[PDB]
């Protein structure tokens, strides 16, 4: 486990990009054994390590285990990410290389957060207070008692809420709520198909709207067919919102529901 | 075609624990 649900290492970036922590490895001399810490934007409750060897970089995603302990797959268990990357100082193990120097976060730079994280902690304050009656200190020790499973929830649900989200809609309203008002290249919605997590990303290309078919694998992974695997429909949101990445063009504006 | 097809994905391979 974390000391805190948030990361607060001086190299912990949050939720940059691949291609931003790169930017930040040669803004630091990409030396051999540089390397920072992303929040991982694939993996619910997973870090990325980013490091640079050869003058390449190499990144590697760290998973959150079922127990609250952190892996690279097949690797030793450690108890937080920080613990991670002493022992990886000490030992390769695996890695391409010993970590020699920390990237730290440019002067009043600040972890990254995408719109799921800013709204998480009063997502799981407005679960607790309404399903279990709790006030005060009373909420503040019911949410404390139960942070990993009330993380786990509101990160599941959490797209529902959020303003590209539009439930159960045919194809035909999708097309139809999507073309009314400015013709925005990139606006786009996500609408369910049935009740076992397939969906469709609806996406306003040049006047015309693009259907993409989203599917929850054996898994449990959402992706596009050949496309990045995602624990999360807002993963999959602000990853298309950054690159097309094999769509026609990025996301830009969430349609607004009515 | 009634649902798009992804063009050609980036690049974006992970590293995997090794030696």
């Amino acid at each position: 486990s974390m000391a805190d649900s948030a990361n607060h290492l001086p190299f912990f970036f949050g939720n940059i990009t691949r291609e931003e922590a790169e930017d930040y490895l040669v803004q630091g001399g990409m030396s051999d054994g540089l390397y920072l810490l992303r929040q991982s934007r694939n993996y619910l409750g997973g870090f990325a390590l980013s490091v640079a060897h050869g003058r390449k970089a190499h990144h590697y995603t760290i998973e959150r285990e079922l127990n609250g302990t952190y892996a690279i797959a097949g690797g030793r268990t450690h108890a937080s990410p920080a613990d991670l990357c002493h022992y990886h100082s000490q030992e390769s193990d695996g890695l391409v290389c010993l970590l020699k120097k920390p990237f730290n976060r440019p002067q009043g730079v600040q972890p990254k957060t995408g719109p799921f994280e800013d709204l998480k902690e009063n997502l799981i304050r407005e679960y607790v207070k309404q399903t279990w009656n709790l006030q005060g200190q009373a909420l503040e020790q019911a949410i404390i008692s139960q942070k990993p499973q009330l993380e786990k929830l509101i990160a599941t649900t959490a797209h529902e809420k959020m303003p590209w989200f539009h439930g159960k809609i045919s194809r035909e309203e999708s097309e139809q709520i999507v073309l009314i008002g400015s013709k925005t290249n990139g606006k786009f919605l996500i609408r369910a198909r049935d009740n076992n997590g397939s969906y469709a990303l609806c996406l306003l290309h040049e006047g015309k709207v693009l259907h993409y078919r989203i599917d929850k694998d054996k898994t449990g992974k959402l992706s596009i067919p050949e496309g990045k695997k995602f624990d999360t429909l807002w993963q999959l949101v602000e990853h298309y919102s950054y690159k097309a990445d094999g769509l026609l063009r990025v996301l830009t504006v969430p349609c607004q529901k009515i | 075609q009634l649902y798009q097809p992804l063009k050609d994905r980036e690049d974006d391979q992970y590293s995997h624990l090794q030696g």
